[PDB]
RNA sequence: GGUUUCUCUUCAGAUCGCAUAAAUCUUUCGCCUUUUACUAAAGAUUUCCGUGGAGAGGAACAAUCUGAGAUUUUUUGAGGCCUUGCUUUGGCAAGGCU
């Protein structure tokens, strides 16, 4: 809820780096939510070296972790 | 509404990649309210392995990650 | 399912091509003509009695203002709230041009 | 001029008159019929958006 | 017949139904009918053309 | 005053006095002037203060027709200690019903015109006057002014074909065309759609209804049709959005008639106008005059239109001050 | 069709150049308008309606010019037909005088014309599908039907070209050497018109016979083309030419006691009511008409007018027809004001365009 | 529930979910992605008509 | 997070007014001995009868009122395990397992 809008906007006022159940970092801004958790970021560099993508979506049942 | 910015971006070509580790590079023709999606064109890598050209290539929600073309404004869909 | 001559039995809940019943009313004018006369009548002849009721029945708010309008504002952003934009003519648009 | 209205929020039609956008032309507004054609180009969504 | 012979895609909406409903007082029955002579009017003009 | 309830009240006063003069064997006129030169001015408190006022004009309403408003149609200020009416005593702002502005549109009948749009107004109105004026050229219907700025091998008669004449009508429509120096000329409005609205007159009749009027329809090659009953039943719980909503109700065709009401009876609220501000008669004079009338009623009507012409041309918007 | 004619002039001839200026301009703003010059000096707007030029006349005086500027009175655009075949074979000869070309004019049939006009059938097709589709419906001879040469005054116009020598098929390679020449002579023709330099119409050029010189080089390089213009003249005027004005169609939208009033409207502009039919689930009634374009001026004004604005009319350019008169009898007198009466039609409109544009004497043997 | 419009006579080549690869003439398709196809030749075997559930097929791409 | 009413200040570019008067000046007319008072058109300005928005103060009434606010296919367990290179010691890339 509420809580979700304040990591929408440190992750719109910063890098946001999740980790993903497949072993994978990324980091960079969450633009986007849902109610499935599924979490659509821009300019993202996911580490599983980091190559860097431009938009990424990703579904909510792959993700494991997230912090700011 | 990240499935209303899937459907939004469902012209220029994407690169999806599967919990399998296979991901595959075209253009998609549709996209339904799941993960299910159509793509053509589709230069799909194999799993540590050269890529293959698929004409129609159709995925339930096996995908994990979507690479979004970078036509996505700040308010395209807000 | 909806246009064209074909009736709908409550009883089965089906659509079929025979009309079950006598003064029965086909699909066309008994799911979209008949609530869009009862909109327009709800408006320009109940604008204070049953109209806040029949907006109710829609799921349409309105503040206290809006409805201190005219006749032809109010029933155009009564319209314009239950329909939303115009999606059918870009839906026609891309599916056959 | 529905078109418009839907994309344009702060393009509101007038209560009494009739908004009229794409009679540009002040020959159309006096004699009220349309003279020049007059091309739009906007954006739009579907039902599924 | 201009449309058909600079051979481009065709459709058709109909504009001020509420001149049915205000203006005509006409049952609904009847305004599907005069709906569906519109439609059959304009499929005879383009199989004619 | 609200301006359909002045309206209707002069209405009201229009039939009580057609009545009157209808009625009265001996209408006499009060003498000019009614006190003598040498007679002092009467006392109020002597004379007007203790006497019981005679009765005014006064239509009398049906109780069951006129019902919503019987109370208070003969009030100096009707509705000012209403606050769900009007704004407060100041009385500025109000706001009416639709039951009660048809009872206003219907005893206002007698001064109110039976069009429906601006088609009867095609070259009688006002940029075709304000052309008719800057052209210095009359229609016979409408006013003549003073001239306003006062060879061609054009005008020669050996390359002119005649067939019609070209006349005052066609220069006035279409200005740029038919005349040499057009100067100060505003273009009129073209064709607005036909108000194709009826009229009910009995109420017993369904407010939706085929009237004989209108011609009927007489329709008499296939159509893409999905398969009868081979799947898709509606669910359990769905219907038409206003299927306990009725039809029609007893002010739908009120509401409908009142959509084409004239300029003060088509609102639901508005602004009260001074006394001085309200022309009973305006809507009289704008029209045509009917035939059969005299000459004498011909150039009152014309000379009405010359100072409504003359009214509307000169005039300017108010500075701030 | 852009058919309406309207002249227009300076009022100061000092300011000519600029609106001229501004005619460009609005030739810039309007697809269909034409702008020409004639040989009097004066300038000519073609529209399609009253509407439609006085919005262009209204850009012209306001927006593209300030000039001060005299507009005529609308007139058409006539054409140019026969009637009966040529009563003399007549012919004309080369300045070089060896080759001589006698063709004759006829009429074509209904159809042919708006068949053509509407692309049915092109020069580009197959030579036995064009004499196919000849002869199937027209029921044309399979010597005629090969005979076709060339439509019009120009592609796909109402004229047809049909070459018929049987002396002159044993040079038929020197026929056809001479063919193309004799193709832009017959478009010239009948593009400019020797009535009064309007188009020609529904008329069929039957070659009879060409004696052309063996191997001309010298004197087929160029004389083919006025000769060929002198024996389309020839041959047309010696099939007692008629006038061919416009005609439009009118449909009008009015409430149902007013509809004898719009009759009583075409009973003063030489009209007649094809069709009055009730809309169906309306209170009004369709009438649809045919009127001459020359007395259509102001007739939507009147309309309106005499039915206190309730009957509103639409109007198009549709076909054209045969003026009532004939355009050559020298004995009509002509009243320099007064609206004449059917027979003298033809000869009114010809003497005041012959005077508009060019000379006023006409002479049926002014070629050959 | 809407590619089997596209894919209603094709054959197609299907992926399961334990790594086999199939290819076949699909015939019809549920709701919940059960699809059932014709001639489904195991890649070396065959195995005639066979219906596949929604959570079995990993991915799919069009052979025919 | 009240209404009504009174007064003052400021801004009006909306048909500020779904109504419409008068005056001044400069010219053209008409009447015409001359001057007011006049005729009726244009242009440039004003006055008057009214109006809208915002702010401030006062008085009388309700004293609140009006808001915003889990397993059964595709969003949760098909989860663990040995070997090869790196070990970047949290594991990655490859095989048969269950």
């Amino acid at each position: 809820g509420p809580l979700s809008v304040l990591t929408q906007s440190v992750k719109n006022n910063t890098q946001v780096l999740i980790n993903c159940r497949n072993n994978k970092k990324l980091l960079g801004r969450v633009k986007a939510f849902d109610r499935h958790c599924n979490m659509v970021l821009e300019n993202v560099k996911e580490m599983w070296k980091d190559r860097y993508i431009s938009k990424m979506f990703l579904r909510g049942d792959s993700v494991i972790v997230v912090l700011r | 509404k990240l499935v209303r910015f899937l459907m939004k971006l469902s012209h220029e070509t994407v690169t999806i990649e599967l919990k399998n580790g296979t991901q595959v590079h075209g253009t998609i023709t549709g996209v339904d309210v799941s993960m299910n999606t159509h793509l053509k064109a589709v230069k799909m890598t194999l799993k540590n392995r050269e890529p293959v050209q698929l004409e129609t290539l159709s995925i339930g929600n096996n995908i994990r990650y979507f690479i979004l073309p970078d036509s996505l404004p700040l308010d395209t869909l807000l | 399912r909806l246009w064209g001559d074909i009736y709908f039995n409550p009883k089965t809940r089906k659509f079929t091509k025979k009309a079950p019943t006598s003064s029965s009313q086909r699909s066309f004018v008994e799911f979209i003509l008949e609530p869009l006369y009862k909109i327009l009548a709800q408006v320009v002849g109940d604008v204070d009695t049953s109209l806040p009721r029949t907006l109710d029945e829609l799921g349409i708010h309105l503040t206290k203002e809006e409805l201190k309008l005219n006749i032809r504002p109010l029933l155009r952003l009564v319209c314009k709230k239950f329909f939303g934009e115009f999606t059918g003519f870009v839906d026609m648009c891309v599916q056959h041009i | 001029d529905c078109l418009i209205e839907q994309t344009h929020p702060e393009i509101r039609k007038r209560y009494d008159q009739d908004l009229c956008y794409t009679d540009i032309l002040f020959t159309e507004q006096e004699r009220g019929v349309g003279i020049k054609s007059t091309p739009v180009t906007v954006v739009l969504p579907d039902t599924k958006g | 017949k201009h449309a058909v012979q600079e051979r481009l895609a065709v459709t058709v909406c109909i504009n001020k139904i509420d001149r049915l409903i205000l203006e005509l007082k006409l049952p609904p029955t009847d305004a599907y009918y005069k709906l569906r002579h519109i439609v059959d009017e304009v499929n005879g003009l383009i199989s004619m053309y | 005053v609200i301006e359909p309830v002045y309206i209707s009240q002069w209405g009201s006063m229009w039939i009580m006095m057609r009545r009157e003069k209808r009625d009265r064997r001996h209408f006499k006129r009060m003498r000019f002037p009614p006190f003598d030169d040498e007679e002092p001015p009467l006392d109020y408190a002597d004379n007007i203060l203790d006497v019981e006022p005679l009765e005014a004009i006064q239509l009398e309403l049906d109780p069951e027709e006129d019902a919503p408003v019987l109370d208070w149609f003969y009030d100096h200020q009707p509705l000012r200690d209403s606050r769900k009416y009007v704004n407060g005593s100041t009385y500025q702002r109000w706001q009416f019903t639709l039951p009660m502005m048809s009872t206003l549109y219907r005893l206002a009948n007698q001064l109110l015109t039976d069009l429906v749009d601006d088609n009867y107004f095609y070259l009688f109105d006002l940029k075709a006057f304000f052309t008719s004026k800057a052209l210095n050229m009359a229609i016979p219907g409408g006013p003549k002014f003073e001239p306003l700025v006062r060879w061609n091998e054009f005008n020669d008669i050996n390359k002119i074909i005649i067939r019609q004449p070209i006349r005052t009508e066609y220069k006035i429509a279409f200005p740029y065309l038919y005349n040499n120096l057009p100067h100060h000329v505003h273009l009129t409005w073209y064709h607005t759609p036909n108000v194709v609205f009826i009229k009910t007159e009995d109420p017993d009749l369904p407010a939706f209804y085929f009237d004989p009027l209108i011609n009927p329809i007489s329709h008499r090659s296939q159509e893409p049709l999905p398969d009868d009953d081979e799947e898709f039943e509606l669910p359990e719980f769905v219907e038409p959005f206003l299927k306990d909503t009725p039809l029609y109700t007893d002010n739908t065709a009120n509401g409908i008639a009142l959509l084409w009401a004239p300029r003060p009876f088509n609102l639901r609220s508005g602004r009260t106008r001074r006394a001085l501000d309200i022309p009973l008669v305006k809507n009289w004079y704008r029209e045509h005059c009917p035939a059969g009338q005299p000459v004498k009623v011909r150039v009152s009507y014309q000379k009405l239109l010359k100072y409504y012409v003359l009214n509307a041309l000169k005039h300017r918007p108010p500075k701030a001050q | 069709t852009s058919v309406i004619k309207i002249a227009v002039e300076p009022v100061n001839p000092s300011e000519l150049p600029k609106m001229l200026d501004g005619l460009r301009k609005v030739n810039k703003s309007y697809p269909s308008l034409t702008t020409k010059v004639e040989e009097s000096g004066e300038h000519v707007i073609l529209g399609t309606g009253e509407l439609y030029l006085d919005c262009v006349m209204h850009d012209l005086r306001k927006m593209y010019s300030e000039i001060d500027i005299k507009v005529a009175d609308p007139v058409v655009t006539f054409c140019e037909t026969v009637v009966e075949t040529s009563s003399l074979k007549c012919f004309a000869e080369t300045p070089n005088k060896k080759n001589k070309i006698t063709m004759i004019a006829e009429p074509l049939e209904k159809g042919l014309a708006e068949d053509i006009e509407n692309e049915v059938v092109q020069i580009t097709w197959n030579r036995k599908k064009l004499g196919e589709f000849f002869q199937t419906k027209y029921d044309w001879d399979l010597l005629a039907a090969r005979s076709i040469w060339a439509f019009g005054p120009d592609a796909t116009g109402p004229n047809i070209l049909v070459d018929d020598t049987l002396p002159s098929e044993v040079d038929k390679a020197l026929l056809g050497s001479v063919k193309d020449s004799i193709v832009q002579g017959f478009q010239w023709g009948t593009r400019e018109g020797p009535l009064c330099d309007e188009l020609i119409r529904n008329v069929k050029f039957k070659i009879l016979d060409a004696v052309v010189a063996q191997e001309p080089l010298h004197r087929g390089g160029g004389q083919i083309i006025p000769t060929a213009r002198r024996v389309v003249y020839s041959a047309f005027l010696m099939a007692t030419p008629r006038l061919m004005e416009p005609y439009y169609f009118v449909e009008v939208q009015a409430p149902a006691d007013c509809v004898s009033a719009v009759y009583t409207v075409l009973a003063r502009r030489r009209g007649h009511v094809t069709q009055d039919a009730p809309i169906p689930g309306s209170p009004l009634y369709t009438i649809k008409a045919f009127i001459p374009a020359i007395d259509s001026f102001g007739f939507e004004t009147d309309l309106r007018t005499h039915t206190q604005g309730q009957a509103f009319s639409l109007s198009v350019f549709h076909h054209w027809q045969i003026v009532p008169g004939d355009p050559l009898d020298k004995s009509i007198v002509i009243r320099p004001l007064e609206p004449q009466p059917a027979p003298h039609l033809a000869r009114e409109f010809m003497i005041k365009t012959r005077r508009r544009k060019g000379l006023s004497e006409d002479v049926s043997i002014s070629k050959f | 529930s809407s590619k089997m419009l596209q894919h209603i006579d094709y054959r197609m080549r299907c992926i399961l979910q334990d790594g086999r690869i199939f290819i076949g003439t699909f015939k019809a398709f549920d709701k919940h992605m059960n699809l059932i196809l014709c001639d489904c030749d195991e890649f070396k075997r065959v195995l005639g008509l066979v219906l596949l559930r929604g959570e079995n097929l990993v991915s799919m791409t069009v052979e025919g």
